[PDB]
C-alpha cells in the first residue's frame, strides 16, 4: 500500500505534451478561481493539480489588486489534472504557502498561513489536522510550492524561514502519517535554499531549489530518508537555470558555491540528472520570465564549464509569459518517469491592461519515443477581457 | 485599419540587393503560413515564396530561387525577404500574404494581404 | 507545371446579369486546394472563394463557385458596380500557381 | 462497525487553521447559496460542511430580505469541507432547524420545518425518512444547529420547544438507525437550554448550550447514552462565554445556576474540559458578535471566581463580524481531537449597504504542536458587492 | 441483488416533509434547466429525481414558448434527490415521455420520442439501448411519467396509444434486463387509462391512473407479475381525486365505471390502500390545479358513497400552484413505505408575466410517527424574475 | 478483465434514438465549451462523449475565429454520455487530433498536437504518458477522430501523414498498455485513408474511412489484430456515402478503386456490413453537410451496381445542418451492437450571423425491435443567441 519508488528511472530523450488547463481563456466567460503558484502531484491512479487561490474568481470585484502573496484568504485548491478551477473546486486548507504528498495511502498537505512574523504550518493527513509547527526564525515561513516525496510512508518537506536576501534557516521535516517524527537542520554548501523541486532518487530524495541570495545556479539538497542526513551543493552545469542570470556566453557555476552572478532574485525551477548529464528547464529570457525551454547539458551534473546542450525543446515561445516551474515523478510499469509543469502568469506587475494577476499551467512528461516541435502559450487576450 | 504591413522597397540598379519587411499585429506570423507574391506592372500575379508556420520549411519559385530568401526575425513578430543579385525582371509590386490549410476544409485562402510595395529595378 | 487556364479571356458582358468565369487545370487537381480572388486594379487581391465552393467571410452569398476534376467555374448571380475587376484562380501546392487573369467589363 | 468514540481525548495546547470557504467573496462573481447557521461533521473518512440555505443564491432577486429564520424554503445543504455552496450542492431535507450525525454506517439528519406553532421534525437515516415528531409545547420547535453524537449506533439529539425568553421544555431523543427509541425530559439545574454543542465525552455526551433567558454562562447537559441519564449544570468558569455578557472585571458564574447578568439573549457557542481547566471560545465584543477568541481558563470547569486565562488565540479580529460557533470531534489515530467552526455573518441584519444576509465559515482544530498568530476574517467588501 | 419488494406495507398515519428543490427560485440567478413532468425513484441506496427538460435553461432565449409537450429537444434529466437541475445534470435519453425503474441491479429507462403519429419507445438498461417499439395505434404514444416497478427482475410499464378524448389502446409491457419479454393488452372495466402511478403491492403491481374521457374518479390497474394477468376497475371512494371534478357536496363514484361527472380532462395523481381505507392526494381547487392536500377516506377502497376523511394534510396552500403528483415506494428495514411528489408548475401556461413554463418539486414520505402543519409552495416571485 | 469483443453481431433492423446533448441551445444561457470533432466510446459500464475543445466557452470573447482546426489551445474533453461540456469538464490531453480506446482495464488516448510540419502524437494510458511519436512525413499528422478498437489488450490506431494532393503515408499502430508494440504501413487498393471509423469485426478490426482524392466511395481497411496484416479496398455499394458525391441516378463504385466522381473533399462517416448487405449513413444533401439519413443497401458490401435501398431513416432533417458522423460498438448480453453519432455543426463558415463555430451531437443505436420516424436537429436559433 505504501509507495517506495523502488523502480529505476525511465529513459528520457525529451518531453511530450501532457496537459493544459486554459484557465485564463475560460475565465473571460465562466467562474474560474484567481490562482497562482500551482503544481501537480499524482496518487497511484491519476494526477491532480493544486494551486493557491486568492479567495476570489477573475470576474469578481475582489480580483482587484491580487498581486499580493500573503493574505488571510488564500487557500489550497485541488482538482484533477485537467479540470479547470471552477466554483466546484475543493479548497483543502488555509494556506499562502503549500506542499503536497501522496504516500500510497492518503494525501498529505503542508499549509502555511498566519501573520508574516509569527506563522503556522498545519500538517493535514487523510482529512485530519495531525500536526502543527510555528516559525522558528520569526519570519516568513515558506515551503516548496510543489510536491513533496514519501518513501516507506516517511514523507519529507523542505521549509525555509529567515531573510529574503540573506542567511536564512532551512529545515527538512520527516513526517509519518501527518505526524512530524524528525527535523534536520540544513547542512552543506548551499547558502540560500527556497522553493525546492524534489523528486525520489531512490534511496533518497533529491531537490533542486532556488538561490535568492548570491547565485544564478541552483542549489541541490540530497536527503537520505533512512538516516535523515542532508547534503548540499549546487547544480554543476555551466548553463545556469535561475532568472535573472548572465549570458550563456558568460555564465559560470561552482558545483559547490554560488557563482555570484546576477543572483539577486530568481524563479522556482527544476533539474534532474541522467547519469552525468543534467536535464533542465529555464526561461528562454535571462532577465524576465518570458518563454520556457528545456534541454540536456552533457556532463552537466559533474563538470562545470560545460555548455554543451542537446535535445532542446521550446515549451513556451520566447515572446510569451511563463513563471514558476517544477518537477513531479510518475511511477510507470518498469521505471519512474519525470514530468514538469510550467506556470504561465498573466496580469498585473507587468501587463497593466488588467487589475488582476492569475496563472494557467502547462504539463509535459518525459518520453523514450520521438517528439516534434510546438509552442503552447496561455493564449488569453487581455485587451478584450474584463479589467 | 491595421493588419499585415510590408515596407522597404526602393529603386536599385540591377545586380543590387534589397530587404523587404512585412510586420503584423494580431494577424500574427505565429499562427499562419506566410507567402510573398509579386505582380509585374499589368501582368498576372506570380507567387514567389512560401514560409511555414514555424519558419522552418521554405519554398521558392523557379524564377527567384537562389537569389531571394524569405526569413523571419522575432523583432515585432515580423518577416523579411532578402533579395540579392536583382535584375530588370524583378520590377513589381511585392505583396506579403497569410494562409492556412484546414485538414477538414482545405485551403483557407490568402485572406489578408498587405498594402503592396512598389519595386522598380533600373539604372 | 499544373497550368490553370482561366478560359473566358473576358466575359465582356452587360451589367446586372450572371457572369460565369472558368478555370481548367492540366491534370486532375483535388478541388480542396483551389481558391478565387478578386483583384480590383490598384488594390490587394481580395479573396472570394476557398476550396472551390466555400465563400469568404464578409463576401455576399451572390458569389458561388463550383467545379471538380480538372475544371472549375465561378458564377456571379448579379453584376454590380464593384464586381468589375480581375478574377484569379489559385492552387495550393509546391509551387503555388495563379491564373492568367479573367476580366469582367461594362456593357 | 459503528463510531463508539472509545479513545482518549487528544492533548490540546491550542488550535490550528483547518479550513475556510470564502463564500461571500466568491458570491460577488458566481452563483453561491445564501446560507446561515452552518456546522461541520465528519464521517470516518473526511469532513462535511452543512448549512441552512434560504432557497436562493446571493446574486438573486430572492436574496432580498433574507434575515428571516423560518421560511418554507430553507433547506439543509451538505458539501465536503472546503467546497463552497455552489449550485451543484445537494440539499438533503426541508428544514429551518437542523442537526446531523454519522454513526459509522450512515448519515442521520434531524430536520425541523412547518408552521411556527405546529412544526414537524423529520428523522432521515441512510436516505430514508425513518421517523417524525410533532411539537410538544406547540411553539417553535428547534434543535442544536450543530452535529449530534452517536455511540454504538445510538445517536442523541437535544430539542427545545417553548418560549424564547421564559420556561421551555427540552428533551433528549435517543435514535437508533433513524427510529426514536427513547425520549428523556431534561432534568437538572439548567433552566433554559438552546443550540447545544455536543461532543462525545466517552462514555457519554457532553453538551454546552446557550442560556437565552437569564444567564451569560453556558449550560451543561451530561447525557449518558447507555442508561438514558441526564444531568444539568452551568459552565463554572468566571470568564463567561455568552454574548451579551458583562466585562471580564465584573463577570460571575455559579456552577449550578444562571448568573443573572445580561442574560436577555445569547449566541450558540462551545466549550469543553481538559482535566479541571476549560477550553472555550467567545466573541471579542461583549455586546455584539464582533471578533472571536479562544483560550483556556485554569480550573474553570470546577471553580467559579477563576479568571486565569492561558493559550489565548485570536481567530477573528475585534472589528470583524462573527456569529454562531460550535464544536465537532474527529477520531484520530490514538485519541479524539476537538475542532471548532466559526460562522462569519455578513448582511442587512446589522450592516445596511446590502439587502441580504449570508455567512462564511472558518474551521480550526486542536493541536499538540505549536502555532502562531493570525486573523482570518470573511474579507468580503460589501461596498462593491452586487446591487 | 434483484429487488422483490417482499416486505409488508409500513404503517402510515400521514406524510412528513422529505425534500424540496427550489428550482424556480434558483433559476433567477444561475443556470437551471427548464423542466416539467418530474418524478422520483430510488435505487437501494438513495433516491433520484427525474424530469423532462425542454433542452434549455430558464435565463435563455430558447426558454420562450416552452409550454409545448412534444419537441425534438426534450430529454430525460436525472440527478440525486435534492440537487437542482444545474448545467452538470446528466440527460439520459431523448424523450418527451418517460418512465424509470431500478430492479436492484441497474436502471431501466423507457423513453418515447419522435413524430406524434409514428413514435418510438426506446428501452435502455444498464447504459445500453436494449429494445425499441413503435406506435401500435399510430397516435401519441405515451407512458406513466413516473416510476415503473420491478419484481424478481421483471419490470412492468403501462403505455397508452390512441386518442385522449375517446377509446384508446393501453398495453402493459413486461421487461427483463431491458428486453421486452411479454406484452398484455389492457382488459377490464377501465375505459381510459393514462399517466399511471404504480406501486409494488406484492405480489403484484397496483397502478392508479387518470381518465381523460368522461370520468373524475381514478382508474385502477392490477397487474400480476407471475401471470401477466391484468384487472381494471375504478377507485371506489366517494371523494374523487381527478381535477376537474364536481364540488365535494354533490359528487360520486362507481367502483367499476366512470362516474361521468365533469370528466372532460384530468391531472396525474396517486392513491393507495390501507386495508379498506384509501390514502389519496388531490388539488384543493376543483376547477384548476391550485393547492394540494392529502387525506384518508374510510372504507374508500371498497365502498362508494363514503365521504369520511381523516388525517387531512395541506401540502401546498390553496392559493398556490401545483400540478402532476405521483407515488414511489421505498424499501424500509421491516416494511415498504409510500412517498409522493407534487410538481409545482410556474409559467405562461396560466400566469402571463413570463414567457416560459417550468416546475419545482416537493417530496413527502409516509410516517408512523406524528407530524404538524405547514405549507411548502414554490416561492418564486415572477414579477421580478428574469425576463 | 481485458475486452475481446468475441460475441456475434446483434441483429439490426434499424437504429433507435439514444442521446442528445443540446449543447448550442444551452450555450445561449450558461458556460459551455466550444467544441468540434466529437465522438463516443464506452467502457464496460457506461458510455462517454469526447470532443476537441477550442480552449474557450461560447459566450466568450475568445469564441470568435474558432473555425480553425489546429491551434495550441485545443484539448480533448471527456464527459459521460449526456452531460453537456460545462466548465467542470475534464480535458484529458493537449490535442488538435485525437482518438480513444478502452481495453477493458484503462482508457487509452492518442493525442496529436504541435507544429503542422513537425507534430507529436502522445499515447496516454491509465493516466500516464506512456509513449510518443513524431511525424514521419513532416506534414499534418492526424488520426481517426473517433474511437479506436482493442482486442485482448492490443489496441489499433490508424494515423495518416501527408498531403491529400500528394503522397500520404498511412500507418496502423498496435499499442499495448500505451506502448507502441508494432507499426504496419498501409498496403492495398486504398490510396487515401483519413478519419477512419473502426469497429471490432472479430477476429479483427474493420475501418471505413474517407477518401479526399478521386473518391466519393469510402475506403475499407481490414486489420488483422493478430498477424498485423492490413488489407485495403473500397465500399462496394453503388450508393456512395461521401459528400461531395453524385446524385444516385448517376452514381457508382468500383469495389477496388476510387470512382473518380466528385471525389474532391469528403466528410467523415461510417458503414458496416450485415452479411452481404451494407448498413450506411450519409448526409441527405449531396453537396453540403445538410441532413443525415441511414439505410441498408442490399448486396452492397459485395456488389457494385446494387442500388436497392431499404430500412431508410431520417435522423436529421434534410434542411438542417449535420457534420462528422461515426460508429462505435457496444457489448451486449449475447451480441455486439452498433451505434453511431452525428455531429451537428453550427456557426461561422456557413451561418454568418455568429462569429463562432461549435457542434452538438446526436446518438443512435441499432435495434432488433421496431421504430418510428422523427427528426432531431440541433435546434439552436442563432439569430437570437447572444452577441
Ligand atoms: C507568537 O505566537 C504566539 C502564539 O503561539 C503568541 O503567544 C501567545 O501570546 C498571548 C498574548 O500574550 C498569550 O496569552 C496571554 O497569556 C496571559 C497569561 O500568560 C502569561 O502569564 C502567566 C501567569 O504568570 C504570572 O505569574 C508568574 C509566576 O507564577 C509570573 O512569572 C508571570 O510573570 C505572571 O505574573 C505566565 O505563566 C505565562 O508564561 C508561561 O506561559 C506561556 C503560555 O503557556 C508560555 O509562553 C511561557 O513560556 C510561560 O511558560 C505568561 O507570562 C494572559 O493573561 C493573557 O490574557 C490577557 O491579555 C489579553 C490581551 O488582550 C486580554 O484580552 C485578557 O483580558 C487578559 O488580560 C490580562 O491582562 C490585563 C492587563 O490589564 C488584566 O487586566 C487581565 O486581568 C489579565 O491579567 C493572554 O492570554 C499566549 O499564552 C501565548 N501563547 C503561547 C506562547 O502559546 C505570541 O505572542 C506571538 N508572538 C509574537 C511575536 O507576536
Ligand atoms: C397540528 O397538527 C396536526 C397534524 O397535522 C393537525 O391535526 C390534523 O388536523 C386535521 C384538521 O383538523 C384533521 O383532519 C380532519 O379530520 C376530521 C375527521 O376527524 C374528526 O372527526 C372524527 C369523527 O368524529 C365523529 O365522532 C364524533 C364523536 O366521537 C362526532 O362528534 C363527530 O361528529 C363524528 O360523528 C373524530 O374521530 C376525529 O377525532 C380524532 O381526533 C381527535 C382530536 O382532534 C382525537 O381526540 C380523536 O381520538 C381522534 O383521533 C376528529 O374529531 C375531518 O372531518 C376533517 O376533514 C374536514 O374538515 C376540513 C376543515 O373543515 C375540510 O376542509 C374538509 O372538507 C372536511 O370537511 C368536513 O367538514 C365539512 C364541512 O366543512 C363537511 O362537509 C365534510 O363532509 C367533512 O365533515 C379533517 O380530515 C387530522 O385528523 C388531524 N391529524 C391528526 C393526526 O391529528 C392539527 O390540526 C394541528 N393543530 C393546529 C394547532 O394547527
Ligand atoms: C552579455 O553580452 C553583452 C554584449 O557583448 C555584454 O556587454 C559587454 O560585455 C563586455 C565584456 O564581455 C564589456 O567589455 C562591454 O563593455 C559590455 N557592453 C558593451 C558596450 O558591449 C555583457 O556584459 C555580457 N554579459 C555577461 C558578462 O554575461
Ligand atoms: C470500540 O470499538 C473498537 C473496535 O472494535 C474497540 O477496539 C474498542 O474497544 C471499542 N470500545 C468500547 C469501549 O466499546
Ligand atoms: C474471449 O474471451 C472469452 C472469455 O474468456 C472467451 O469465452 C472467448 O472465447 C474469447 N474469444 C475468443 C474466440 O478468443
Ligand atoms: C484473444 O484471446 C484468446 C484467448 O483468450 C485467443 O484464443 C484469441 O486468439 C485472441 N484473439 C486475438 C488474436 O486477439
Ligand atoms: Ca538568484
Ligand atoms: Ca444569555
Ligand atoms: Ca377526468
Ligand atoms: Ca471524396
Amino acid at each position: 500500500e505504501y509507495r517506495n519508488w523502488s523502480k529505476p528511472q525511465c529513459g528520457i530523450t525529451g518531453f511530450a505534451p501532457f496537459s493544459k488547463d486554459n484557465s485564463i481563456r475560460l475565465s473571460a466567460g465562466g467562474d474560474i478561481w484567481v490562482t497562482r503558484e500551482p503544481y501537480v502531484s499524482c496518487d497511484p491512479d491519476k494526477c491532480y493539480q493544486f494551486a493557491l487561490g486568492q479567495g476570489t474568481t477573475l470576474n469578481n470585484v475582489h480580483s482587484n489588486n491580487t498581486v499580493r502573496d500573503r493574505t488571510p484568504y488564500r487557500t489550497l485548491l485541488m482538482n484533477e489534472l485537467g479540470v479547470p478551477f471552477h466554483l466546484g473546486t475543493k479548497q483543502v486548507c488555509i494556506a499562502w504557502s503549500s506542499s503536497s504528498c501522496h504516500d500510497g495511502k492518503a494525501w498529505l498537505h503542508v499549509c502555511i498561513t498566519g501573520d508574516d512574523k509569527n506563522a503556522t504550518a498545519s500538517f493535514i493527513y487523510n482529512g485530519r489536522l495531525v500536526d502543527s509547527v510555528v516559525s522558528w526564525s520569526k519570519d516568513i515561513l515558506r515551503t516548496q510550492e510543489s510536491e513533496c516525496v514519501c518513501i516507506n510512508g516517511t514523507c519529507t518537506v523542505v521549509m525555509t524561514d529567515g531573510s529574503a536576501s540573506g542567511k536564512a534557516d532551512t529545515k527538512i521535516l520527516f513526517i509519518e502519517e501527518g505526524k512530524i517524527v524528525h527535523t534536520s537542520t540544513l547542512s552543506g554548501s548551499a547558502q540560500h535554499v527556497e522553493e525546492c523541486s524534489c523528486y525520489p532518487r531512490y534511496p533518497g530524495v533529491r531537490c533542486v531549489c532556488r538561490d535568492n541570495w548570491k547565485g544564478s545556479n541552483r542549489p541541490i539538497v540530497d536527503i537520505n530518508i533512512k538516516d535523515h542526513s542532508i547534503v548540499s551543493s549546487y547544480v554543476c552545469s555551466g548553463l545556469v537555470g535561475d532568472t535573472p542570470r548572465k549570458n550563456d556566453s558568460s555564465s559560470s557555476s561552482h558545483c559547490l558555491d554560488p557563482n555570484n552572478e546576477e543572483g539577486g532574485h530568481g524563479v522556482k525551477g527544476w533539474a534532474f540528472d541522467d547519469g552525468n548529464d543534467v536535464w533542465m528547464g529555464r526561461t528562454i529570457n535571462e532577465t524576465s520570465r518570458l518563454g520556457y525551454e528545456t534541454f540536456k547539458v552533457i556532463e552537466g551534473w559533474s563538470n562545470p564549464k560545460s555548455k554543451l546542450q542537446t535535445n532542446r525543446q521550446v515549451i513556451v515561445d520566447r515572446g510569451d509569459r511563463s513563471g514558476y516551474s517544477g518537477i513531479f515523478s510518475v511511477e510507470g510499469k518498469s521505471c519512474i518517469n519525470r514530468c514538469f509543469y510550467v506556470e504561465l502568469i498573466r496580469g498585473r506587475k507587468e501587463e497593466t491592461e488588467v487589475l488582476w494577476t492569475s496563472n494557467s499551467i502547462v504539463v509535459f512528461c518525459g518520453t523514450s519515443g520521438t517528439y516534434g516541435t510546438g509552442s503552447w502559450p496561455d493564449g488569453a487576450d487581455l485587451n478584450l477581457m474584463p479589467i | 485599419e491595421v493588419q499585415l504591413v510590408e515596407s522597404g522597397g526602393g529603386l536599385v540598379e540591377p545586380g543590387g540587393s534589397l530587404r523587404l519587411s512585412c510586420a503584423a499585429s494580431g494577424l500574427t506570423f505565429s499562427t499562419y503560413e506566410m507567402n510573398w507574391v509579386r505582380q509585374a506592372p499589368g501582368k498576372g500575379l506570380e507567387w514567389i515564396s512560401h514560409i511555414s508556420s514555424s519558419g522552418f520549411a521554405i519554398y521558392y519559385a523557379d524564377s527567384v530561387r537562389g537569389r531571394f530568401t524569405i526569413s523571419r526575425d522575432i523583432a515585432k513578430q515580423s518577416l523579411d525577404l532578402q533579395m540579392n543579385s536583382l535584375r530588370a525582371e524583378d520590377t513589381a509590386v511585392y505583396y506579403c500574404a497569410r494562409d492556412y490549410y484546414n485538414r477538414d476544409l482545405g485551403y483557407s485562402g490568402m485572406d489578408v494581404w498587405g498594402q503592396g510595395t512598389t519595386v522598380t529595378v533600373s539604372s | 507545371e499544373i497550368v490553370l487556364t482561366q478560359s473566358p479571356g473576358t466575359l465582356s458582358l452587360s451589367p446586372g446579369e450572371r457572369a460565369t468565369l472558368s478555370c481548367r487545370a492540366s491534370q486532375y487537381i483535388s478541388s480542396m486546394n483551389l481558391a478565387w480572388y478578386q483583384q480590383k486594379p490598384g488594390q490587394a487581391p481580395r479573396l472570394l472563394i476557398s476550396a472551390a465552393s466555400s465563400r469568404a467571410t464578409g463576401i455576399p452569398d451572390r458569389f458561388s463557385g463550383s467545379g471538380s476534376g480538372t475544371d472549375f467555374t465561378l458564377t456571379i448571380s448579379g453584376l454590380e458596380p464593384e464586381d468589375f475587376a480581375v478574377y484569379y484562380c489559385q492552387k495550393y501546392g509546391s509551387p503555388y500557381t495563379f491564373g492568367q487573369g479573367t476580366k469582367v467589363e461594362i456593357k
